[PDB]
Formats: structure tokens, C-alpha cells, sequence
């Protein structure tokens, strides 16, 4: 069972300049201290990535898929639960489903039982306590399951002074559905445009399961009432480029740089 | 012979550290010389005569 | 069988090339034509099944 939102204040979208994330191994191999080149699908430096923030107001709308997805979050409260994905339109076609709230991480591929809304009630008037399990009402046929260990998500944080930065990446190529992931533990600089830095994406995933994808929306917790927080998180999209990628001693991505971006590149 | 790979060389105990999606190792030439035994968990590094 | 099989189904009313390794059960009625139509057979009417 699912309850619908209604009374949509939609923020504007805002607009961030992505410095510098993105970058992924591209394969499952070791190099040293080497240079290199690669042509692959990659998020260039100085793009407009959006921006959504959320404050008894919830904004998620759902939004069109091109060419994987470049998702962030900055966050401590653990209110993300999964990600719908695909050409639902009331689970009659095919889609997939993500839940890894607290027990397990579990992917479902279905002509899915579904609901109106992405969250159940919401939430009763003080505490986020989670109530009517099923977020899925009623399917025609399954294809494929998938259940794994739980990542790292702590439960429940302050408002202010996040740590909890997690940077996924979602790929699709010709059934290969990849996902990389990278979490990083403390930042201590308040939720604002600025972090910038080095980073790599280790790779996390891959389903191999072929099916067709045009949009995606995300997932987040039968009274009205709640004490509003913070929640940031961005999206951004994909094109094909190459990248010259300089190693390390120990093995790791250290810098990469584009080559179309800039007469210097 | 691993798992097709069929060379010939020396075999030492290599002492840098992979990953656990890692399995093999490259150079310039782009040939493999640092390899992971499938049974027992350590890293061997390959050596021409 | 001795008297027919007819238990196996498929499709051959598809209108554009699939890309590799996709999937498709829906039940999307056929068209032939601009003209909308749906259920009974007929002008631009015809099942897929
Ligand atoms: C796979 O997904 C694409 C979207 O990425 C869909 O494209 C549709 O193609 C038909 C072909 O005439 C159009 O009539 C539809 O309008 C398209 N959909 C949309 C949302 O615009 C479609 O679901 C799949 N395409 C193929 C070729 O299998
Ligand atoms: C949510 O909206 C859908 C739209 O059709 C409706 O069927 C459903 O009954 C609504 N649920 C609630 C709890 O209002
Ligand atoms: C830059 O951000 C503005 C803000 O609305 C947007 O209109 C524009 O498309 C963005 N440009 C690029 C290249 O992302
Ligand atoms: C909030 O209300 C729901 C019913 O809508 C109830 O199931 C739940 O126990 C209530 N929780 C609190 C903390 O009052």
C-alpha cells in the first residue's frame, strides 16, 4: 500500500559545477606508475549537474534516462532506499527495483507490483518509524531476483555538518548494467558548491540481465507531519570521450585529465 | 597453464598489493607478469629466462 | 503431435529492428496504419499474437 504526496512545491532546480568527479577504473586490472589513454563513456569536468535539495515538502519527480547516470548524495539521515528505473508506466512493461535499506541489498527485475507513490504514508508527526513493509502491490510476471550483502548505511544523523558524501555512477551498455560506487567518511565543511578534489570510483556491480530503460526515479520515505531536514543530492548525465589517466606506485587513479574539453587538454 | 595462460618463466613472490576485483598485472609491453594463484591467495610475479 | 501443436506462440508483427539481447512480452496491438484501433481485427486492426 501506497499514499500519494500532493501539494507539490517544487524547488528550482539548481546548478553545480562539477570540478572534478566521475572518473572510474575502467577495467579490472593492475597497472604502476604508467600513464594512459582510454576512450570511454565519462562525465566531463565543468558541467551543470543538478542540484536538488530537500527541507511536510517532499520534491522527487521523475526524471528522463540518457546514457547511465552520474548520482551523488550528501547526507548522515539514511532516508534513500533504492531507485526505480526504467519504462514503467504502472508496471505493466518491464522495470527494476532497488531496496537496501537496512537487512539486505536486493534487486528486482518484474513486470513489478507496484504502487501510486514512491513512500507508503509518509510518516507519523515526530519520528521517521517505518511502517507497511510491501512497496508493491500486484504483478503480471517476474524475470530475475538478485539479493546480496548490505552497504554501508548508517542510520540516522544530524542536521548539519554531513559526512555521509556517496558517489555512485550507473552504466548501460548492451544488457551490462554496471554500477561503481565510492563513499567517502567525513567532511567537515558545511553542505555548500564547494567540495572539489581527487577521488576514484571502484567498481561495485554488474547485472547482466538486458532490458530497456528510458527514465528513473528515486526512492524515499497515514498521517501528514514532520520536522523538516536537509537533504542534498545531485544528478548528472553521461557522453563518450577519452581520458589520459596517470597511476600511482601503490596502483590507484591518481589524476585524469579530458582531451576534447580544452586546447590545454 | 593459467587458466590459458601458457608461458614460460621464474616465479617469485611479488609483494605489491592488488585489489580484490584485480587479477592480473601489465607493464609497457603490455604483457602479464604479476599473476594471482586461483587457490591459494597470494601474488606471483613472472620473470623471463 | 499426431492431430497438430498448437501450445508454442510467437510474434512476427513488429515494427522496427530490436537492438541486441532485448526483451519484449507486452501485448501491444499491431498496427499497420495511422488509424488508431485496438481489439477486434480488421483495417490496421490485426493481433500480433
Ligand atoms: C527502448 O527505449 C526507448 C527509449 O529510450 C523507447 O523508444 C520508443 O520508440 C518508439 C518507436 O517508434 C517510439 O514510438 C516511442 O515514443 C519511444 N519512447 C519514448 C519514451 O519516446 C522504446 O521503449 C525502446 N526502443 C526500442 C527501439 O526498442
Ligand atoms: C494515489 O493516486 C492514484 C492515482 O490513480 C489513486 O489510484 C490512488 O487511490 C491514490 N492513493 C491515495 C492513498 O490517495
Ligand atoms: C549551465 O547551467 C544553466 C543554468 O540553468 C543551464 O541553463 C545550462 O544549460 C548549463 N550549461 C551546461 C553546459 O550544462
Ligand atoms: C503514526 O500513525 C500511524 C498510522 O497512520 C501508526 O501506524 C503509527 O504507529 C503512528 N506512529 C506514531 C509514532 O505515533
Amino acid at each position: 500500500q501506497c499514499v500519494n504526496l500532493t501539494t507539490r512545491t517544487q524547488l528550482p532546480p539548481a546548478y553545480t559545477n562539477s570540478f572534478t568527479r566521475g572518473v572510474y577504473y575502467p577495467d579490472k586490472v593492475f597497472r604502476s606508475s604508467v600513464l594512459h589513454s582510454t576512450q570511454d563513456l565519462f562525465l566531463p569536468f565543468f558541467s551543470n549537474v543538478t542540484w536538488f535539495h530537500v527541507i511536510k515538502r517532499f520534491d522527487n519527480p521523475v526524471l528522463p534516462f540518457n546514457d547511465g547516470v552520474y548520482f551523488a548524495s550528501i547526507e548522515k539521515s539514511n532516508i534513500i532506499r533504492g531507485w526505480i528505473f526504467g519504462t514503467t508506466l504502472d508496471s505493466k512493461t518491464q522495470s527494476l527495483l532497488i531496496v537496501n535499506n537496512a537487512t539486505n541489498v536486493v534487486i528486482k527485475v518484474c513486470e513489478f507490483q507496484f504502487c501510486n507513490d514512491p513512500f507508503l504514508d509518509h510518516k507519523n508527526n515526530k519520528s521517521w518509524m517505518e511502517s507497511e513493509f510491501r512497496v508493491y502491490s500486484s504483478a503480471n510476471n517476474c524475470t530475475f531476483e538478485y539479493v546480496s550483502q548490505p552497504f554501508l548505511m548508517d542510520l540516522e544523523g544530524k542536521q548539519g555538518n554531513f559526512k555521509n558524501l556517496r558517489e555512485f555512477v550507473f552504466k548501460n551498455i548492451d544488457g551490462y548494467f554496471k554500477i561503481y560506487s565510492k563513499h567517502t567518511p567525513i567532511i567537515v565543511r558545511e553542505p555548500e558548491d564547494l567540495p572539489q578534489g581527487f577521488s576514484a570510483l571502484e567498481p561495485l556491480v554488474d547485472l547482466p540481465i538486458g532490458i530497456n530503460i528510458t527514465r528513473f526515479q528515486t526512492l524515499l520515505a497515514s498521517s501528514s507531519g514532520w520536522t523538516a531536514g536537509a537533504a542534498a543530492y545531485y544528478v548528472g548525465y553521461l557522453q563518450p570521450r577519452t581520458f589520459l589517466l596517470k597511476y600511482n606506485e601503490n596502483g590507484t587513479i591518481t589524476d585524469a585529465v579530458d582531451c576534447a574539453l580544452d586546447p590545454l587538454s | 597453464n593459467f587458466n590459458g595462460l601458457k608461458g614460460t618463466g621464474v616465479l617469485t613472490e611479488s609483494n605489491k598489493k592488488f585489489l580484490p576485483f584485480q587479477q592480473f598485472g601489465r607493464d609497457i609491453a603490455d604483457t602479464t607478469d604479476a599473476v594471482r594463484d586461483p587457490q591459494t591467495l597470494e601474488i606471483l610475479d613472472i620473470t623471463p629466462c | 503431435k499426431v492431430s497438430g501443436n498448437y501450445n508454442y506462440l510467437y510474434r512476427l508483427f513488429r515494427k522496427s529492428n530490436l537492438k541486441p539481447f532485448e526483451r519484449d512480452i507486452s501485448t501491444e496491438i499491431y498496427q499497420a496504419g495511422n488509424k488508431p484501433c485496438n481489439g477486434v481485427a480488421g483495417f490496421n486492426c490485426y493481433f500480433p499474437l
